[PDB]
RNA sequence: UCAGGGAACUGAAACAUCUCAGUACCUGAAGGAGAAGAAAGAGAAUUCGAUUCCGUUAGUAGCGGCGAGCGAACCCGGAU
RNA sequence: GAAACGAUGACUGAAUCCGCGCGGACCACCGCGCAAGGCUAAAUACUCCCAGUGACCGAUAGCGCAUAGUACCGUGAGGG
RNA sequence: UGUUAUGGCGUGCCUAUUGAAGCAUGAGCCGGCGACUUAGACCUGACGUGCGAGCUUAAGUUGAAAAACGGAGGCGGAGCGAAAGCGAGUCCGAAUAGGGCGGCAUUAGUACGUCGGGCUAGACUCGAAACCAGGUGAGCUAAGCAUGACCAGGUUGAAACCCCCGUGACAGGGGGCGGAGGACCGAACCGGUGCCUGCUGAAACAGUCUCGGAUGAGUUGUGUUUAGGAGUGAAAAGCUAACCGAACCUGGAGAUAGCUAGUUCUCCCCGAAAUGUAUUGAGGUACAGCCUCGGAUGUUGACCAUGUCCUGUAGAGCACUCACAAGGCUAAAACCUUAUGAAACUCCGAAGGGGCACGCGUUUAGUCCGGGAGUGAGGCUGCGAGAGCUAACUUCCGUAGCCGAGAGGGAAACAACCCAGACCAUCAGCUAAGGUCCCUAAAUGAUCGCUCAGUGGUUAA
RNA sequence: GAGUGACGAUGCGCCGAAAAUGAUCGGGGCUCAAGUGAUCUACCGAAGCUAUGGAUUCAACUCGCGAAGCGAGUUGUCUG
RNA sequence: GCGACUGUUUACCAAAAUCACAGCACUCUGCCAACACGAACAGUGGACGUAUAGGGUGUGACGCCUGCCCGGUGCCGGAAGGUCAAGUGGAGCGGUGCAAGCUGCGAAAUGAAGCCCCGGUGAACGGCGGCCGUAACUAUAACGGUCCUAAGGUAGCGAAAUUCCUUGUCGGGUAAGUUCCGACCUGCACGAAAGGCGUAACGAUCUGGGCGCUGUCUCAACGAGGGACUCGGUGAAAUUGAAUUGGCUGUAAAGAUGCGGCCUACCCGUAGCAGGACGAAAAGACCCCGUGGAGCUUUACUAUAGUCUGGCAUUGGGAU
RNA sequence: CCUGAGAAACUUGGAUUUCUAACCUGAAAAAUCACUUUCGGGGACCGUGCUUGGCGGGUAGUUUGACUGGGGCGGUCGCCUCCCAAAAUGUAACGGAGGCGCCCAAAGGUCACCUCAAGACGGUUGGAAAUCGUCUGUAGAGCGCAAAGGUAGAAGGUGGCUUGACUGCGAGACUGACACGUCGAGCAGGGAGGAAACUCGGGCUUAGUGAACCGGUGGUACCGUGUGGAAGGGCCAUCGAUCAACGGAUAAAAGUUACCCCGGGGAUAACAGGCUGAUCUCCCCCGAGAGUCCAUAUCGGCGGGGAGGUUUGGCACCUCGAUGUCGGCUCGUCGCAUCCUGGGGCUGAAGAAGGUCCCAAGGGUUGGGCUGUUCGCCCAUUAAAGCGGCACGCGAGCUG
RNA sequence: CCCCCGUGCCCAUAGCACUGUGGAACCACCCCACCCCAUGCCGAACUGGGUCGUGAAACACAGCAGCGCCAAUGAUACUCGGACCGCAGGGUCCCGGAAAAGUCGGUCAGCGCGGGGG
C-alpha cells in the first residue's frame, strides 16, 4: 500500500486505428448495395436512389452511376443515376 | 516531487542562514580589537559558524529520510535517490560557501580596528 | 529371450501432465533360440477357433494440459 | 474421464446342471465361452565362430590393429 | 618464352556486417582427410514412361545363369451434413435467401522412375555449461580407529613438604625444598608470516633470508574404516589422486544447442528484403509484401492526356476556440477603433494527390493457379514533421534517389554526393560530371570589370 | 578656395579568429590572376553513346528431317 | 582497534579482527532416550553413557552487567465452542425388466490428528517508529500533541571501521596532521546474551607516535660474485595471412607501414631500450542477450523422506 | 401387540479397566539367535502391513514477461478522440492532451406534438445564477459519460400505445496478412406504433472488449461399440476468465549468486577514442551602474555573438576469440588563453611596491605534514612556484 | 396584361432592417365554443363552428446600394517540377499551376405547375 499513485499521471500515449473516408467517387459503376462513402457525422447526405446505415453509410440502393452533388458547403447529397 | 521538497528545503535552509548572518551581527560591539582582545573573541564567532554547519546538515539528514523511506512503498523507483542528493548538494556547499564568505567579511571586521 | 528394478536431458520452442520409456543402465533366469501356446477367446453376415511371425488392415476407431503427440484389434492374402 | 475387462498390494471370501464368465456405466434380452492344473521342434529373434558373394574399403580407408587391446597415459574404472 | 628496368594505375582472402585493408573474427606452410545424406508400400508437386481404369503386399517357384505367379490391400470411381442419412443433390429452416457440390470452358486418372520440397528419425557438419545410470578409488588431501615412533640443549620456578615471626590461635610473609606448566629461549621436526627471486621455473608452487609452534588440542610411521550431490570438514563451500558451489570413468544421443563458425566444380537467366500484423516476440518465427520457375491469360499493366468526383499539409485570416498588442468605454466580462498569434482554431484555402472510365505518344506489362526461396532492425542523403540546445556521421515516421548486392569517371584520399548502371574483344571516335600552368589529359584561350587579401583555404554578433 | 561635408543599398574585402608530434589550397606555386562575377568557344576527359568483329537470353518471320533437335539470318537483350 | 589467552584454517592470490575455545545460557531426552546412518519392526553409533548424563542452539577468559515490547511468527499449554478426511449410517433422485431380483447418483447424524479461537513463553524469529516545534548557568537527558499497532531504548558507549553530511567542532603531538589519542554531541543507520561497556597477559593482528640505526631517501659512488658479452659444443619456445612491415597532416567503420598529399631514407647486422605492431597469452572471468546452466534461499509452485492421525488386520478372552 | 424386569445364546458400535497361551523384553547353564527353564517386566499398547487428512524447502523438479535511446527502479503495454504527416487510405517515437473495461425495466420502438445558449428592459420568501415576461438571437445550447464528426426537416425537450433491446436470411461492399471486425438492400415468419405512405432486426455514430479449450444450466429424443433403452456423447441457446504482460504456454510457480559456469554481443553499458557540445572554459559586443568628478583605470546589470574542447553528459560508430581501469614513481613533450622571467601601451602611473591589457613559449617553476588521491589545506621558501594535450601522455617501464 | 392561393426548383448576386401601396376577389385578425378532439396551466397553438370591422400588427407587392451576401483585370503567399545557396536558422533562379484577404463591382432574386379573380 502507498499514499500517492499507482502511476503516474500525465499520458500521451496509445493511438486508434482510423479511417472512414470515401470508397466511391463519381463516375462510378456501383451495384446493388455498395459501400460509397463512410463516416459518422453528416458530411454527404443520401440522394435519389441511396441510403443511409447506422453510423452513416451511404449505400448503393440499385445499379446506377455514382454522382456527386454541392451546393456550397452545408450538405452534399450522393445521387445514383440508373443506366437504361 | 522533487519540486516539493527543494522548497522545503531552501526555504528552512535559507531561513536559518538568514537568521545567523543577522545574528552575528548583534556580536560586533563596536570596532573589535582592543589590545590583544581580538582572538579570545572569535570564539564566540566559532560557534556561530558551528551551529550553522550542523544546522545545513539536519535539513540533509532529515528531508532525505523523508523521501529515501518514501520511495520504498512502492510509489518512487530508482535514479532518484542520486538526483535527490545532488539537489541538496546545491544547497549545502551553496551555504556553506555563504557562511566561509561572510566569516572573512566578518573576521576582517573584527580584526581591522 | 524372459522376468525383477528402471532415468534425464530432450519434446512440448516454459512447464510440473504427457513425451523421451516401460528406451538406456542393473539385476535374476535360459537356451540355440526363446516368450507364448490349445480359449470363463476374440467377436458377430448368429462368423472363427492353440501360440509366434510377415503384409494389410490404419497413421483408421481411439487416447491427449483432447496441445505436443501417442496410436490398436477383427475381417482379408501368407510363413506355419 | 460415463471408462469395462484384465493385474495385483490391503481387505474381504461365490456359485459349483433350471450353474458361472464374457460381451465396454448399468439392465433385459440375444449372443459368445468354461478359468483358478500342467507340457508342447517347428514358422520368430541374434550374430562370437564358419562358407560364399559384394556398382565395400583398399593401407590418414576398412575392425582400433594388414597382424596389439600391444607401446604408452591412468592409483583405478578406463583410455589407446 | 625466362627475366628485367622505368612509367601508370593498384586498399589480402574470408566471415561477419548499415558500412571492412581494416588496429574486428579466422588462419604458420603444404599435403591428404574433412559438412545439406539415408530411410519409410510417407505426403505434395515438376519432368518421364506404361496402361488409360491404373497397381500389388507379404509370400510362393526357378535358386551358375533370369523373372515371373501371387490380384488380401491400396488409388480412381459424385457430394453434402455434426450426425442420423439422403442424394446427378445435401445441409441451414417447415421454407423457395446462401454455403458446400454437380452440369459449363468436360483429365478420372494410376502405377514405376528422376528431380524441387514437407513430415519423422543423428537428418548440413563442428562446439556446450549441464542431466541421468552404473561403476572406479581415501596408494589425494579430510578425519576416526588399532598399534608403534619421535621431541639437542638452556631458562623459569607451582602446588605440595621442614622450619621460622610480636603474638592463644586461624588468613601472610621468609629461607630451605620440590619440580608444575594448552610456561619461556631454541635445533632437529611441524607450519607457513614478510621481502626478494623465480614467473616458456630447478619446481604445475618452490629457494635464500626472515617468522610461528617446538610435553603439546604436538609432530609421525604402519595397518585401517567413512565416498565423491555423498564423505569429511577447530567450517573456507575447504577437501575428497595438481582448475570439485557438486570427483572420476563408461554408457544414455553424435542430449539440446532458436547461438557461433564452416559448407567443397563451371557457365548462362532472373533477381529480393531489412516492410506490415501477431507473437513469454522483439538478432527468433508465422502470414502477407517483395524473387523465381512453370501451367492458364494473352493487353486489363506502365507512364502521358481528358472529364469526373474526395482531402481540406503550404498559405491566410478573423466574425469560432485558447491565448494577445494600445486607447475607449462600462460598474471589471462585454462593445468599439487600431493591432495578433496558433500541431491539436478555423466561414476561406491552392500546389500537388487520390478513385474512376477513357484512350493515344505510347507502350510489352498486368493478372490467376501451382512448385521452390531468402529476407523479417537496415544506412546515408535533400525534402516534410515529432523527439532533442529544429545539438549528434543522434533517434523515430513519410518520401525520392544511392548503398546495401553495381563497377567506371568526378569530388586529392572518400558505401553515402555529382556524372553514370560495366555481354566479350579494339595501343578507334563523340560526349556527361568535372576540368584544361606542372605533378594526369585537356585554352599559363578571348572580352568586360571586380582583387592586391596572397583572399581564394571550418564562423558571428 | 572650378570643389566638400551627412548617410542609405548592394559587388568585393580587413579586424573579430587561441591549440597541443611539423607545416601546407591535394602540392608546387599562382596578382606579367593558374583568384572571381558575367560572356563565348575549343579541347580534355566513364567500361555512357559511337565503330569493325563475336557470344549469350526472349519473340516472331524464309528453312531443311517422318520427329525430339541442330545450325542458320533479323530486332531487342546480354538487366552488373 | 579486535579477540581474552595456547591452538585452526582458505594443499597452488586472503592464517585474521575466522574459527576455536575454557566459561554462561535456552531446550531436549528416563527409554529398547532425544538423535543419527540404514532398501531393513535387520544392525550400529549415541552408551557397555544414563540425567550438574546425552543431542541441539548460541554465546563466549575474567569483571559490573543481561532494559521495554509476545501484536505478528514459531514454541509449550487448553479445551463446552467453529471447518474437515476415509469410514459407519438413515430419507431421498434415476436406470432395466414381467416380476423376484439386479445396478448408478448422492445423503442428516456421527467421523482422528490438525486449523481457528484463549493463555503463556523474547539467554526463540524479532521489534525498540513516523508528522511539526525549540527555549532554558552549571548536572545526567532531547519535549509536547497527532498514529498503523504490541511496544516505540533503562545502564553503557558514541566518527571505533560502525556517523552519509567536508577535514563535522574545540583539544593533544607536529614547522605544518583529510590520519591517530581526549572530548562534544547532530548516533544518515549505537546497545545488551545477531550481548553492552571494560579488562591484566598473549597476537608473524590493525592503527598512530617516539627512541636508536640505517643507501628507504637527498644523489649515489665503488668493490665483489652469479649471468649478460666473445669462441668451441648441444640447441628450445610462445608466435607466425603473407610481406622489399618509415615521418607528418588529411581520410577512410570515426587510433592507417599498406589510401591521398608532403617530407625523410644506401644494403646487412650486433649490443641494447622498450613508444607502436590497438603487440602475446585465455572465443572478456565486468555488462547486455539465450522462457542456456548450476549452488543457495525462502510465507514462490508441487510431490515427497520423514513425522502426526481415524479405520482395517497378525490383535483374544472377563467386569461395569 | 405396548411399556419394564428377570436369563448359562449370541451379540454390531463403543469409553474405562482387567487379564494375557501372540507379541515385545531382561539374568542364569553354550551372557548373537535358538531348546528349555524360574522367571520377571511390558502388553494384547507398541511395532509392523494397507489406507485417510495433516505438518513437511530435509531432499527433489521447476517458475520468476516484455518494451526498456545499456540493465535495473519506475513507468507501459486491450479499446476508442484528437494532434503529430510526405495533404484518399496508412504510418514511429517511455512524442503533445483525454476518456473505457458503463449506462439506459427504457434518453429503446412507432406516432403526435415543443424555436436552444446567451444579453437586454421590468417584476417575486429574489439584490451572484436561476425563475416569469418581452424584445434580440447564422442555434453561439443541447446530445448520460472522452474527444471529434455530426448541429435542427433534429438525434435535440415531452406523451400514448409499445417492448423487433425479434426467429429463420443475407444480394453486394467496408477492413484485416490470418482469425475478428463493420455496414447493408431485399426475402419469410410473425408482431409493434400512424389514418396513411412507412418506420421498426437496441440505443447520433465511434470505446464499454476476448479466440480456443475445459465445465454449469434449459430445448432438441442425430450417436450411442450384439439389438432395446439408459450413462455418457452431438446440435440450438446461453452462462463462466480483474486470461488487465488483454492474439490470450501449465489446472498451479518468488528470489539470489562477489562460488558462479556454458553459448554469444562491440545489431547494447563502464575505460579510451569518435560525433557533439547543452554543462565547462574562455574571448568579444551593448552600456544599466559602482568607481568623489567620470560609463570602459580598473569592475560592466540586463541581454547578446563566437571560440576550445581539458568537465558533467547525450548518441554509442572500430574495439567484449579481450583498447588493462585511478594515482604515484620514471621518462618526457607539445599548445597558449605566458605563473617567473623578457619588450611594450593605458593607469586613477610621483618613487617605490602594484593594476591592467598588448607582444612573447628560450629557459625555469623547491622542500615537507595530512590525504590513496588526482584536487585541496597547511609549513618554509622562491623570479615563480602556470593551465592543458599527448589512448584523463607514460604497466610488453615500475608500484598495486 | 394584372393580381391573389397553394406548391415546387433554387437552398442569402433571394437576408435583415426605413418607409410605402393592398384588401373588392384571396388572405389573417376577430367572435363563440356542452360536447368530437385539445392544452404540464391557458382553446394564444392545436381546433370545431362562423359577421361586420380592420388590414399598426403575420402576410403580399414595391422603392432605397445602412448593414449583411457575392464578388474579377494587376499583384504578392504557397508552389508540382526543374537548378542551386548558407554552419545553420533559413534562403533564391527558371517553366507552369496559382488562393486567402482587400480594391472595382454586382443585389435584397431568377425559373415552374396548379386552382381562384377584372
Amino acid at each position: 500500500a502507498h499514499k500517492k499513485g499507482v502511476g503516474s499521471s500525465k499520458n500521451g500515449r496509445d493511438s486508434n486505428p482510423k479511417y472512414l473516408g470515401v470508397k466511391k467517387f463519381g463516375g462510378e459503376v456501383v451495384k446493388a448495395g455498395n459501400i460509397l462513402v463512410r463516416q459518422r457525422g453528416t458530411k454527404f447526405k443520401a440522394g435519389q436512389g441511396v441510403g443511409m446505415g447506422r453510423d452513416h453509410t451511404l449505400f448503393a440502393l440499385s445499379d446506377g452511376k455514382v454522382v456527386f452533388i454541392n451546393k456550397g458547403k452545408g450538405a452534399r447529397f450522393i445521387s445514383i443515376e440508373a443506366a437504361q | 516531487m522533487i519540486s516539493d521538497i527543494r522548497k522545503d528545503a531552501e526555504v528552512r535552509m535559507d531561513k536559518c542562514v538568514e537568521a545567523f548572518k543577522t545574528q552575528i551581527s548583534k556580536i560586533r560591539t563596536g570596532g573589535g580589537g582592543t589590545e590583544e582582545r581580538r582572538k579570545d573573541l572569535t570564539k564566540i564567532v566559532r560557534g556561530e559558524a558551528e551551529q550553522a554547519r550542523v544546522a545545513v546538515r539536519n535539513v540533509r539528514r532529515d528531508a532525505n529520510d523523508k523521501v529515501k523511506a518514501l520511495l520504498k512503498d512502492k510509489e518512487i523507483s530508482e535514479d532518484d535517490d542520486r538526483r535527490s542528493q545532488d539537489d541538496v548538494q546545491k544547497l549545502t556547499d551553496a551555504a556553506i560557501k555563504k557562511i566561509e564568505a561572510a566569516l572573512a567579511d566578518k573576521e576582517a571586521e573584527l580584526m581591522q580596528f
